[PDB]
RNA sequence: AAUCGAGAG
């Protein structure tokens, strides 16, 4: 029957009785899923999540005792496990909204256990050494609201359906912004000129792979190519870089000979000349450069000695041991330990691609293309920085032991009291520094995480509107370094981003083209898939093992799983294998092959991308559902996989043999807010972007828990209605629980003449009925301990008495402790009174604001510690009523923003046959330039829905040209008995006569924005120039261009009044010191009667910046013959 | 938070919210017939009863003066 | 007399001391309560 | 008083 529905009964039932089972609209849960999944996989993994793995692989920091080849005893400090602690104390749980009302942080507690092995397995001293309080994530594993019913959430002072990856620190609710980086285990080719500019003989070419350890730790490994003919491996450790020849590492990885390297780089391509000559040049160069380095152990020792302070190696460490450690830790880290046999096999593949890049047989790969892009989640960065801080903490205890050895000379290395002395002298504020990182966004580390930004990783994550709040969790940022970059091509909307990033949702302005948003129904796999058995089934098909036979080059389809070369096969067989693997992945009924397996087969290409089949179990890769034609079952596809897949956007357009997938619901390639726009297929793309940017600026419905949500600003809209033309999935996302805007009876008519460009007019009566009554909630913190220190209680405390404090303060500052809740605070009103003993009298706090407000909620905050004292900490909330005056920006859902031109009186407003007087008037001239047919269609469908009672759905790509929405809604209007085109006849409100033509009138959804400014001064605050600031009663600066405009008109006196309104002898002051009863005279030292000074100085008219300039030059030691004019 | 007075026209509709709910739930109807029997003819009136999110039920159970 | 608990929601009073301590909860957060005070207004 | 972030024109 009906295409959509309001579901009023369901909405009211849900409002009255929150569900006690699985929450409704699950899509929101699997829309905030990536953050929750990341934070859970940080601890909820196969073996201690990722934190235990990371701390296990942190290292074995060792220092040696000075006990007289031996030196003393070791320390072998390690870390065993990291635990969870959500509540806070006699132990009690602490739910969120705490430290929200307190305006503090919602932190957990970090349990840390370490080792004190004095030597190899002799005396191990385990100890739990908890380090501060970790700021945990809401709705995550480490939160009391982990798996709660919506009813339980309602019970625990929480939003009826609350979800969020934001961290509550200082009561600010910040969030880790997502970042997008290179892939994990894929070596790509780069032709950036910076490689050539690195130094002499450097080329533009070079392979790059951003490998990641099983704890998701990045490590770059670049292969620059030199013009002479040698290839130089490059990496980075600490904050610096260290470069080494490639063949050095090739020979160090395994006990393998040069002819084997020849076969590895060139397989059956002996008749090639370019490759063979380049390889022979490389081998001869290595042989002549390092003749002594023959033995594999010898080259290992060479590496160890070349890198001894580079890796902070312990003095008791053999050179072979150090070399093995460095080539196990810093190169091809994603292959892990004991995989050196494959690490040697990977470089032979990486080199051959580089020579293919040199010869041009392979095309480069765009770093900013989504094929090779990849997003790391908030949780992963949290774990990475935590591991870095733990490693730094171990380094710090090592340094403290070193200092004690240097000076203290009181060492035991086997005494618990000694351990206590050591630990008591180091910092255990790991949680505190994590809180600082969340609060500021300033990343500080030694390794640098192979990132590129420094400052800015946490966004405030405001909740102006529910739309903006939910959008905070879907934005992916390219990088602040890219933001500083001025190249346009990075900001292009690449086709490869089809189905992953929203083509529409993008802020307009400076960050345009950068803050992309993921499409809805796009998931990030925050979990390593079961990739163990994949090689086994892969060997089942027709392949060859990576070790039995040697064959390289693009002529053979390389096969690798997450960076492990495992097989080589022809390209035809590679395509067959890719298709069969697709069959078995979507078909199920296979112990391995998870459905979310990103598999990419690049066919052989003429001068194209480098061939070879690829598989990616992945740990942060992007995923996207899509139907699979041969089985009509859901299939998952990634970006790298998509480029060579023949998707069809509709089942209608599925051709023969040119399609295998069809993304059902083509609306899925879009942001949530973009899908919320009605009839996005009838507007102009800039207008769609304007709408997306405007919706996040709305006077929204922040939530329902606003009773206790003390924050800086809320912008709560008092009323609100569902859209009569609501898009489908508006209800499916539970957006109805956060309605904003109102249905307005709009009239596309040029009547008043007070609206030509973008202005609009509201009906004065409709405003008086309360058309839109958004209100502002503002809280600020008031306390007296900001200057108080720990051991010094303040002489001043709340209240007031036993003084001669001014009367009339009991107007609103009337109680023993605080003002009344219900009061109308004017400017300068007594906000709160504190009795002070320092002055032995009470003092009060002024309002210090602009608009008079009403107190909404005053709450008492207690110290987290047992600091009973006198509770010198109070938080109060201001309620501000924002009735829509003129100039307040309203807008529709199509970017047709405008300001309230004038509250047109109802009688003068034009009316219709039915007697309805439209409330919102817009000028028809906007549309021909704006080109938003969506506004017209929304008006038409809104009238039809308001008449028939039904709800109209506005989903893009549901009206074919043969099913025109104009005709579809005209049929409904005709059957309802109204004008087919919506043109309702109307009569003027002043003359009372009928208008020339029937007016286009309908109902549309209208949103109020928060951009509500005027400043004026005559005298007051003041180089003697007026101060800067609207709120400081300042002035306005007359800029240089304003001065030029003053000159251009030739208005000399005008310029003088806008920029305004001496020692006679020296001409470059000093005067006015009367002695007894004489008038003021001059005694300029630079120059009784003239004592010796001078008596030549008279008043002149000059700016008072001149005296400051004179004094500055006097300090500068520079003086000029300032020719003082005569009388 | 039912709009007491019609924004555009001015017909009182605050009283009619409960009646609309009863007519929708107790007796099986549709919204159009429910509004018709309720006595609303112009869509300027029909808005504030066809579309009104009752954000007092969800917004109200967070009472501070009663034990949870 | 005032200062609702906001955790157990019980009215109480202060004695210049231990404003944290809700005698029934001990929760360190207190919330003030509206009293009978005249508040003039405008119906517009 | 400076720095960063949000913006608006
Ligand atoms: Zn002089
Ligand atoms: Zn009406
Ligand atoms: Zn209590």
């Amino acid at each position: 029957a009906r295409t959509a529905d309001f579901r009023t009964l369901e909405r009211e039932s849900r409002f009255i009785n929150p569900p006690k089972d699985k929450s409704a609209f699950p899509l929101l849960q699997e829309a905030v899923q990536p953050h929750i999944g990341s934070f859970n996989a940080l601890t909820e993994g196969p073996d201690g999540g990722l934190l235990n793995l990371g701390v296990k692989d942190i290292g074995e920091k060792v220092i040696f005792d000075g006990k007289p080849g031996y030196l003393g005893n070791k320390l072998s400090v390690s870390v065993e496990q990291v635990s969870i602690a959500k509540p806070m104390s006699v132990e009690r749980k602490v739910y969120p909204s705490e430290s929200r009302q307190r305006l503090t942080s919602y932190r957990g507690k970090l349990l840390l256990k370490l080792k004190w092995s004095v030597n190899n397995g002799e005396e191990n001293l385990f100890e739990v050494r908890d380090c501060g309080g970790l700021p945990v994530m809401l709705q995550s594993n480490r939160c009391h609201l982990n798996k709660m019913s919506p009813y339980e959430l309602v019970q625990h002072k929480e939003e009826s359906d609350e979800i969020g990856g934001y961290f509550i620190v200082n009561g600010i609710e910040k969030l880790i912004r997502m970042l997008i980086v290179q892939r994990r285990n894929h070596p790509m080719a780069i032709i950036r000129p910076s490689f050539a500019n690195r130094g002499a003989s450097y080329s533009h070419y070079g392979i790059q792979i951003r490998s990641v350890r099983p704890d998701q730790t990045s490590q770059t490994n670049v292969l620059h190519y030199l013009n002479d003919g040698q290839v130089t491996f490059r990496f980075s450790w600490r904050k610096n870089e260290y470069l080494v020849p490639v063949v050095m590492i090739l020979k160090a990885l395994c006990h393998t000979s040069d002819r084997e390297i020849f076969d590895g780089i060139i397989g059956n391509d002996v008749k090639d000349s370019f490759l063979t000559d380049r390889l022979e040049l490389l081998l001869r160069g290595f042989k002549k450069r390092y003749p002594h380095l023959q033995n594999r152990t010898q080259v290992l020792q060479y590496l160890g000695d070349k890198f001894r302070v580079v890796f902070q190696a312990s003095p008791d460490q053999s050179d072979l041991e150090v070399g093995q450690e460095v080539l196990d830790r810093i190169v091809l880290v994603h292959l892990g330990k004991d995989g050196s046999q494959d690490k040697f096999r990977m470089l032979l593949f990486m080199i051959r691609k580089l020579y293919s890049l040199v010869a041009g047989e392979c095309s480069p790969d765009n770093p900013d293309a989504t094929q090779h892009q990849e997003v790391l989640l908030g949780g992963f960065l949290y774990g990475m920085i935590l591991k870095e801080k733990i490693d730094e903490y171990l380094q710090n205890i090592i340094a403290q032991v070193r200092m004690d050895i240097n000076r203290g000379m009181a060492i035991n290395f086997k005494d618990k009291r000694y351990m206590s002395r050591v630990l008591m002298r180091v910092n255990e504020n790991i949680g505190s520094k994590m809180q600082y990182f969340l609060s500021t966004g300033n990343l500080v580390s030694q390794s640098g995480l192979d990132l590129q930004q420094v400052s800015g990783y946490t966004v405030v994550a405001e909740k102006i509107n529910f739309y903006r709040f939910i959008s905070h969790f879907r934005m992916v940022h390219r990088g602040s370094f890219f933001a500083q970059l001025k190249t346009t091509t990075v900001r292009k909307l690449l086709p490869e981003s089809w189905g992953f990033l929203c083509p529409v949702h993008t802020p307009d302005g400076s960050p345009c083209g950068l803050l992309n948003h993921f499409a809805h129904k796009c998931r990030i796999s925050t979990q390593q898939s079961d990739v163990s058995r994949i090689p086994s089934i892969l060997y089942s098909l027709g392949v060859a093992p990576a070790s039995h036979t040697f064959a390289a080059g693009p002529s053979l389809c390389c096969v690798q799983i997450d960076g492990k070369i495992i097989g080589w096969v022809s390209h035809e067989q590679g395509k067959i294998i890719a298709d069969t693997l697709r069959y078995w992945k979507v078909e199920g009924k296979t112990p391995g092959l998870p459905i979310d397996l990103e598999i990419g087969y690049v066919p052989p290409s003429t001068r194209g991308q480098y061939p070879g089949l690829y598989l990616f179990g992945g740990h942060s890769r992007m995923l996207r559902p899509v139907r699979y034609l041969p089985l009509d079952k859901e299939d998952i596809v990634g970006p790298f996989e998509q480029v060579y897949m023949n998707i069809a956007v509709t089942p209608q357009e599925i051709q023969n043999n040119v399609h295998t997938h069809v993304e059902f619901t083509p609306t899925n390639i879009l942001s949530i807010l973009a899908n919320l726009t009605p009839f996005s297929d009838f507007n102009q793309s800039p207008r769609n972007m304007y709408q997306c940017q405007m919706g996040k600026q709305t006077m929204g419905t922040p939530g329902v828990a606003l009773c206790h949500r003390s924050d800086n600003k809320l912008y709560r809209l008092q009323t609100g209605q569902t859209p009569i033309v609501k898009a489908n999935l508006y209800d499916d996302y539970g957006m109805d629980n956060f309605p904003n805007g109102f249905n307005a009876v709009v009239a596309v008519i040029s009547y008043t003449g007070y609206d030509m460009d973008d202005a609009m007019i509201i009906n004065k009566s409709a405003d008086e009925r309360g058309f839109g009554y958004g209100t502002m909630y503002k809280t600020e913190k008031v306390d007296l301990a900001l200057n108080r220190n720990r051991g010094d209680p303040i002489t001043q405390h709340f209240g007031f008495g036993n003084d001669e404090w001014p009367k009339e303060w009991l107007e609103k500052l009337d109680e023993d402790g605080l003002p009344y809740i219900g009061t109308y605070v004017e400017e300068g009103d007594p906000i709160c009174a504190y009795f002070d003993d320092t002055l032995n009298k009470t003092k009060i706090k002024t309002y210090h604001s602009s608009e008079p407000a009403y107190i909404e909620e005053v709450n008492l905050i207690g110290d987290e510690s047992n600091k009973f004292q006198e509770l010198q900490t109070v938080s109060i909330k201001y309620r501000i009523r924002r009735t829509p005056q003129i100039g307040d920006k309203f807008s529709s859902r199509h970017g047709q923003k405008g300001v309230c031109s004038r509250k047109w009186p109802t009688i003068d407003m034009p009316f219709s046959e039915t007697g309805i007087q439209p409330d919102i008037i817009i000028n028809p001239h906007a549309f021909p330039s704006r080109m938003t047919i969506g506004m017209f269609v929304e008006s038409l469908a809104g009238k039809a829905g308001a008449l028939h009672g039904i709800a109209q759905d506005s989903t893009p790509w549901i009206f074919n040209e043969d099913d025109t929405p104009a005709d579809y809604f005209g049929e409904q209007l005709a059957k309802a008995g109204y004008n087919y085109h919506g043109n309702e006849p109307m009569y003027s409100g002043a003359t009372g006569e009928e208008l020339r033509a029937d007016i286009y009138v309908g109902v549309v959804y209208y949103q109020r924005l928060r951009h509500m400014k005027f400043q004026v001064r005559s005298t007051g605050p003041v180089t003697m120039q007026p101060v800067k600031g609207r709120k400081r009663h300042g002035g306005i600066r007359v800029g240089e261009m304003e001065r030029d405009a003053l000159i251009g008109h030739g208005t000399s006196f005008l310029l003088q009044d806008r920029l305004l309104n001496v020692c006679r002898e020296c001409g470059s002051t000093q005067q006015s010191v009367p002695r007894i009863g004489s008038i003021s005279t001059v005694c300029c030292r630079r120059c009784d009667s003239q004592i010796v000074g001078g008596n030549e100085t008279t008043t002149v008219a000059i700016p008072f910046v001149l005296k400051y300039l004179d004094s500055e030059l006097s300090a500068m030691g520079i003086r000029l013959r300032y020719n003082v004019e005569p009388k | 938070i039912v709009p007491v007075r019609c924004f555009s026209c001015g017909k009182v509709v605050g009283d009619k919210w409960e009646s609309y709910l009863n007519l929708l739930q107790e007796d099986e109807l549709d919204e159009g017939t429910a509004l018709s029997r309720l006595g609303l003819k112009r869509y300027c009136c029909r808005r504030m009863i066809l579309t009104h999110v009752d954000l007092i039920e969800k917004f109200l159970r967070y009472n501070p003066l009663e034990k949870r | 007399l005032k200062y609702i608990c906001a955790e157990c929601s019980s009215k109480l009073s202060l004695s210049r001391t231990d404003a944290v301590r809700c005698k029934d909860c001990g929760h360190r957060i207190l919330l003030k309560a509206r009293t009978k005070r005249l508040v003039q207004f405008e119906a517009r």
